[PDB]
């Protein structure tokens, strides 16, 4: 329950692993007391232990890149990559798929032999020469690099420049071969940085955008289940102008357009603060950090956004808080009585295992335990400030640990990702998808927080789970 | 807005008013779409015949392909012996892919770790990690066995991976009897069920090369049955049902029947059955060894019939009707057993039910698509229905086993509008569909984007999907089903005939319109 | 006009411009037909509450009925007994349309026979007619027993049976030992269900009631088994197949999963399998008998009751998670067999489909009828997923039946918007589908017609029928499907979510509308 | 095919009878030549006949397919339910606004209605029906069983509840108990058309008419035939006023006594209300036969000559159109077809009327018969079957399995409670009476259909997959 428990419990897990890994879990694992403090992440994953991460060509074209919907974005390398990453995620987006919209298929070079060994910049050309004749309506091409590209040599900017100049059309050549960095985390970097170079200075001498005072641009929402539809909406209805979505059911144009804006919403710190910092040091964008998840937070974030205007937006503003008002009272008026004091587990990304935590304390639930897959320093630092006292955090659990600290801390729900759901579910314990929403969502907003809270406690309320054990042992 | 009477998620939520004209206005104000009647046009020469000839000239370009990758086959492979854990040795991202699919597919856990090279071992090698990695896994999850794959990161800087074994085993991080059997399986070769090949194959040899001496053929008086890539929870068990009813000793060798479907009663069950070490060891000792699917074998039948000495029969999948007969008719011969009474009233059930239903299966055109073992068995099926097969595509078919099935389809007057694809992926696919129109698609999930195509070119184009293949993401314990066997037929035949009427029975639901052929019985 | 190439039946043959000009024509020129304005203005009225209290203000009409007479379930429990010639006294008429109904729903031969009563029998009974029936039957189907029902013109006219049989054997038309046991089956009594109820009784009168003298409770170590007026092939067999698995000594009484299912081989089989006499003259033997479908087996209990002296205990049908449980814990206390732990898996894996398709199921709106024991269940069975059954209807359903499942609602939280009808039919249904829409109906091929209205008013308001029950005539082999004990609650959960599934993508398969929505994984 | 065989093989079947089915059964079994069978008689009990009753002949046959008609099903629940859209009479309309064919109505008897009557019932029923059915526009009561055991008068309730409402109320006495088959349930239907609906408009005088007004009588459009049919009369010119009883409404029987011509298809269920209007109206009638392009061919120029030579061209103009549809049909399925036998039981028409079908695909007819067909059927079939050919009356199940054996033909065409049998046993079967839920067949549109059916069904591979390959 606290301190001492939750410390011996830590040592308890780590007495099974060689030396070399227990002392390098031991620093991953630390106990909450709201500058490092107590706990490292961002480091390499220990072999053979069974880590819930990804790649950085997960972090690239899974997450930052994908979800651009009128370009067209290829697999470099073997075919696996491309096809265990189809529509996996649900970054929403409006379009005619295979017409001038392509999020949900799959382009990819198939990596043959024959390549590996005579390299593929020849038939990445041509690639792009069939994709031309096919798809005219694409308007960008991006080329994701997977694991062979950097380690046979291979040099794709160069086929980038050249046919992106005979073609006249932007080529954004991406190293996000897998094996770079510990995680998906350099992914975002890598992707970033490939924006930067790429994409977004396009428009730089260019004038005739009409810019406004309420011109404002949200970074960080990649629109899972329309939680950027959801956000914008509440931006919207106070008065600003949402000139581009990064990178849910985001187009390349509105991404060429951001250096007109004059504030940059980020949501996603973990995988927008790059391309962030840079608009601010190029375009002196200035940008701040939002949250989106449950009423407090939102109606906290809808007024710190409003201060960043004049009285008139910030009129707006608690015009917008009022009209929601009954309804998310109602939503925690039903749903709060039914799960208040239920302690939850968490373990996801970059950014949720801390931004969620408003929404489910405005249900009245406690966070007894998160962690991060591949989060920074910085961003257990923002953690500390919304967890309590004597709460349990771990960066970049593995299998084996994560499954004994459930069992010690009998948590009443767990939130995380696919490569979990099916082990605590078969333990008896509730679980929600924090990454896909389990295929429901919404979450953004206060239209979400409804959805949310529906969801938790048509899980958690499951009478499934009191026929785990059959009456008669 | 949301009425907590009912809560709306994201359909039919964003076609509320509100939500509707944001979109516009976000469209119109930063999108620079092109206009919809470009957008139509343009999908329009998308579904014609000259796009259709424009888009088999591909030669570098793939587009939604129809096969995965080597080490997939090989974890699952892997996973069908008794405790032991896949290994991946390669980038951390292979193996969260390789398990989300899985999940995704069992909706069950998978179990699978990596060794995690990264930028270092790319210029140095992953000797290193192979060595702490194998005493990680071995210590921490307690596996009575280790069976290892590669990415392809480990293929192309060419690491070794019997040296980087042997060498963890001398230094001392695993012991040095530890069963750790390997395999390379690079992604850039054959597909996933060349890893399920690959890594058998190196199973098989760890434990049965250097023993050979003491082996006699058939002395323990069983039959080896190597089920291939499979991933419907049916299959294994219909295998092993018939053949305890014929009273034929078997080896289910790479048997991940438990494992994929684990009770839920309070407890996570890393390991369940599978396959044990001492099955393997005697392997060499059976009568013969039987290939489910020979088609992604071909190593594997070369090493048995090498090593083991086993006269590997000429057998088809036992899908369909007269392979599920030469299989028990094989499997007779070979053990001597005769068919029992049980399976000779099963076959006459599916005979039964194939003459009720000949009149709503006969002249149906069936697009379809999967791996090559299975995709023949559904082709041969089908012509026994009297259906039509008229585009068959197989994306990591050869040449071989292309000519095999054009002679199975010569053998038929249903298969005269046949053409068989090799190469080819799920896009040109979506051409195929759009201009020599079947009536219904047979294959896994990807194949839906491909009705919803056909739908928007309109309701009489529209080919609804069958979902009979690998993966089945969008709906819900499919993989439960069966497909070999005479028990198979019978749930395919079901699913094709009620697909059917369920299509005619929406067709002819307009009052006063067409539902003068809405009858109640058929 | 046909085109040789491609022949069009009825539909869409009568789509073109010709036939359709042509029923134009007709329909102006001499239908006299009401304007189209007003025939729409009824339909909708017909949708309204207004119009649904003047529905249901009936009692005298009834409109889509969801029961049939007694004779039909007669015929149906005398087929499940070894080379058993049903044979129903009174008119031929009645054996047309129950071996028709039987035949549709089975896609299988269907034996019975009738007297052929007439004007002249009417008059003066029929006592001729079973003294040649019997006969002729006798000589020409060579039965080992024939079992005697009764059609409604033969209760009107008060035959007695008993007399006329003995009367049959007196004058030497059948041997005196030749067993013809009979039961009155009167159509304005009960409905089939009842007709199964008193020609059990009848049949277990016949070989037990005279022999009780050296009966003794469980000198056979057996349980016996009454399955009830049963429609699925996979019930009888999994109840067989869980009772050998706990080596459990049962009895089966009534039987007709064998000849409901004979193959085809070239030959036809008139009888199949079946309980056989000698297990009906050593039922008293058993310890003890369980009723599968007690809700419409009353008789049968009270004469097992009070002529067997068997405690029959209070089992709800082994349909859903609860209630398999109980009966297995039942079995196991009889029986004292521990239940194996292969069912207690089995159960375990239904568990974990539970859980893995709750989200789905949760809060799903279902309107359902059927007959009293079926639908009891299948409203436990859905509470327990999550699940709210709105509206169950029982036609043939009693007051104190509604009373258990009213108690059963009232026990979980999803039964609030739950209410119970019986003495209803088809017809109210429909209005209750309009007035407070369900998402989905889970019933028989009779409800095709009704989502048929439902579509009509328009597709937001369409209900898809989920075909689970009796009869089932448009979907082929349905039949052999399995709703008892674990294995039916896994086929009816993957039905049931997959119905849910298949109309979301439906619904969000529109391009650049809907489709936004439409996931690749769900 | 030897002669001494048929009769040696109706004899070696009669043998496990007792002898006075024995005797009775061998007068409905006969072996003919082109006055030696005899029909219409009583069913032997217990001998598993494929007959109907008297309700099925009426509610089911002759009256059930009248749309805008509500047809009440009176007695017990049973009858109704299990005829409810048992048979493919298609209609065009709206079920339950203005059209109710495949919907079931009934009264549901329960006990207190046996022994105190079901006439209050009735009464209070025929109201439910018109507050909840105001587009209906008439009602026929259909009796089953009891209601004329008990001593019921619907009748009275008829006449009485017609006149309040101004309605026409229809009471059908077809209990399944009178006669021996569906046969008299056709007759007592006629004549239940013939004194309650059929003179309704005999002082009327607003209809115009038309020397080429015809009405077809006896096509109840299984699965669109009638539909199939009134293409090619209309395309001769012809005007079609009724169509009884497929898709057929009250105001076409209605103003049917107002025609030049009856074309009768189904004499042995309509020749009775066929003969009425000859005497009453004056009306002639004929019969014909649109199975086949031969008979078709042949029907079209014989209604043709009924006329004046303006049909007779617009005649030979529709078969000059049709000529190249139907004998692409035949050169493309005849040479699948050609010298199969084919064995027949139906019901009281199409045993004889689909013979010319099955030639023109090249096929023979080694046995036919009917369920309940009289002596001037057989008469009729005595042209068009040929020599030496087994015919059966009645016949029963255990008949039928034995002459399929010795005779061993390639397609049987019966109906759904002989399917499965001769399914299983690995002869070729088709629906003859639901067409096997295809069709049309009527025509030459449904004689493409029709070629393709037998050719699908006959030459199916499942049909060399009977014998285990292990069993041999
Ligand atoms: S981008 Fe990141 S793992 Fe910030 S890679 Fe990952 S759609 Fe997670 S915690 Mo999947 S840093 Fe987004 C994320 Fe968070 S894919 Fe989604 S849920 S808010
Ligand atoms: S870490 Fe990441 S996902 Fe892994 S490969 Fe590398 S980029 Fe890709 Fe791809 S193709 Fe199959 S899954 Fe690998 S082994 Fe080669
Ligand atoms: S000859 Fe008579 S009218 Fe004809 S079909 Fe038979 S009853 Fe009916 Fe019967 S099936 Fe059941 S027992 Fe009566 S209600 Fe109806
Ligand atoms: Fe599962
Ligand atoms: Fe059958």
């Amino acid at each position: 329950m606290s301190r001492e428990e939750v410390e011996s419990l830590i040592q308890e897990v780590l007495e099974v692993y060689p030396e070399k890994a227990r002392k390098d879990r031991n620093k991953h694992l630390a106990v909450n007391d709201p500058s490092k403090k107590c706990i490292i992440s961002n480091k390499k994953s220990q072999p053979g232990l069974m880590t819930i991460r990804g790649c950085a060509y997960a972090g690239s074209k899974g997450v930052v890149w994908g979800p651009i919907k009128d370009m067209i974005h290829i697999s470099h390398g073997p075919v696996g990559c491309g096809q265990y990453s189809r529509a996996g995620r649900r970054n929403y987006y409006i379009g005619t798929t295979g017409v001038n919209a392509f999020v949900t298929m799959n382009f990819t070079s198939d990596f043959q032999e024959k390549d590996i060994v005579f390299g593929g910049d020849k038939k990445l050309a041509k690639l792009i020469d069939e994709v031309e004749t096919l798809f005219p309506l694409n308007k960008g091409i991006s080329v994701q690099s997977e694991c062979p590209i950097g380690l046979i040599g291979d040099d794709i900017e160069s086929v980038s420049k050249v046919k992106g100049a005979e073609l006249s059309k932007t080529i954004v050549p991406v190293r996000c071969e897998g094996f770079r960095g510990v995680s998906q985390s350099l992914g975002h970097h890598i992707a970033n940085d490939a924006v930067r170079d790429w994409v977004l200075g396009k428009r730089d001498e260019d004038t005739t955008f009409a810019s406004t005072p309420y011109d404002v641009a949200i970074i960080g929402d990649y629109n899972i289940g329309g939680d950027a539809w959801s956000s914008r909406i509440l931006l919207e209805e106070m008065g600003l102008r949402c000139v581009a979505q990064w990178s849910g059911d985001g187009s390349i144009s509105e991404i060429e357009l951001t250096p007109k804006v004059k504030l940059n919403l980020v949501h996603c710190y973990r995988s927008m603060n790059y391309i962030s910092r840079h608009m601010e040091e190029k375009y002196g964008i200035p940008w701040m950090e939002y949250n989106f998840f449950g009423p407090t937070k939102t109606i906290e974030s809808l007024r710190a956004i409003a201060a960043k205007f004049d009285e008139s937006i910030q009129k707006k503003c608690e015009e917008v808080i009022a009209k929601y008002k009954p309804e998310w009272e109602a939503v925690v008026a039903k749903y709060r009585p039914r799960l208040e004091g239920k302690r939850v587990m968490l373990y996801i990304g970059g950014l949720r295992p801390r931004h969620v935590i408003g929404a489910y304390e405005d249900l009245g639930m406690e966070v007894v335990g998160t962690g991060y897959e591949f989060a920074h320093n910085d961003d257990y630092d923002r953690t500390m400030k919304e967890m309590g006292d004597s709460t349990l955090l771990y960066d970049d659990v593995t299998g084996y640990e994560f499954e004994e600290f459930v069992k010690r801390i009998k948590p009443d729900l767990i939130g995380s990702g696919i490569k979990e759901k099916f082990i605590f579910q078969k333990m008896g314990i509730p679980f929600r998808e924090m990454h896909s929403w389990d295929y429901s969502g919404p979450y953004h907003g206060f239209d979400g927080f409804a959805i949310f809270a529906r969801d938790m406690d048509m899980t958690l309320n499951n009478p499934c789970w009191k026929k785990l054990q059959a009456p008669w042992e | 807005s949301q009425q907590v009477d009912k809560i709306k998620a994201s359909y039919p939520l964003f076609l509320d008013q509100d939500y509707k004209d944001m979109l516009a206005k976000k469209r119109d104000g930063f999108e620079e779409k092109y206009p919809q009647d470009k957008i139509d046009e343009v999908f329009q020469w998308t579904t014609t015949k000259e796009y259709q000839e424009l888009n088999f000239q591909r030669e570098a370009l793939t587009v939604n392909p129809a096969k995965a990758c080597q080490p997939l086959g090989a974890v699952l492979c892997a996973l069908g012996f008794e405790k032991t854990m896949p290994y991946v040795h390669g980038s951390q991202g292979c193996v969260a892919y390789f398990r989300s699919y899985f999940n995704r597919h069992f909706r069950e856990p998978v179990s699978c770790v990596s060794d995690s090279m990264t930028e270092d071992a790319a210029v140095f090698g992953g000797q290193q990690n192979m060595k702490d990695g194998l005493q990680n896994c071995k210590a921490t999850y307690k596996p009575d066995m280790i069976a290892v794959s590669t990415t392809c990161m480990a293929e192309v800087i060419g690491d070794d991976l019997n040296a980087f074994i042997n060498n963890s085993k001398k230094e001392g991080f695993i012991p040095d009897e530890f069963p750790v059997p390997f395999a390379h399986t690079p992604a850039f070769v054959g597909s996933h069920v060349t890893g399920w090949d690959n890594m058998f194959e190196g199973i098989a040899r760890y434990f049965t090369l250097k023993s050979m001496d003491d082996k006699v053929v058939g002395s323990n008086k069983k039959i080896n049955i190597v089920p291939g890539f499979e991933t419907y929870l049916g299959n294994f068990r219909v295998i092993k049902r018939m053949l305890s009813e014929m009273g034929v000793g078997y080896s289910l060798l790479s048997d991940p029947e438990e494992v994929l479907d684990t009770p839920a009663d309070g407890q996570f069950r890393m390991y369940a059955g599978g396959t044990t070490q001492e099955e393997m060891k005697d392997a060499p000792n059976a009568l013969n060894t039987v290939l489910l699917q020979p088609w992604h074998l071909e190593k594997t039948k070369k090493f048995v019939e090498g090593t083991w000495k086993h006269e590997v029969p000429k057998l088809n999948i036992p899908m369909g009707l007269d392979w599920t007969d030469e299989f028990l008719m094989k499997v007779s011969e070979i053990s001597g057993q005769p068919i029992p009474a049980s399976l000779t009233k099963e076959r006459g059930r599916l005979v039964d039910m194939m003459t009720d239903s000949h009149t709503w299966l006969h002249g149906k055109r069936f697009a379809l698509w999967g791996d090559p073992d299975f995709v023949m068995g559904l082709v041969k099926f089908l012509l026994e229905l009297g259906c039509e097969p008229v585009h068959i595509l197989c994306h990591n078919g050869n040449k071989r086993w292309k000519k095999a099935v054009d002679a199975i389809l010569a053998a038929s007057p249903y298969g005269k509008n046949a053409t068989v694809y090799i190469g080819k992926d799920l896009w040109h696919l979506r051409s195929l569909v759009f201009t020599d129109k079947p009536d219904f698609m047979i294959g896994n999930s990807y194949g839906k984007f491909i009705q919803r195509d056909t739908l928007h070119k309109g309701k009489e184009f529209e080919v609804p999907l069958i979902r009979i293949g690998f993966p089945i993401f969008d709906r819900h314990h499919l993989h439960r089903s069966t497909t070999l066997g005479y028990e198979g037929a019978m749930q395919i035949l079901t699913t094709l005939v009620n697909s059917i009427l369920e299509r005619l029975d929406e067709e002819t639901r307009g009052m006063q319109a067409t539902d003068y052929n809405h009858d109640l019985v058929r």
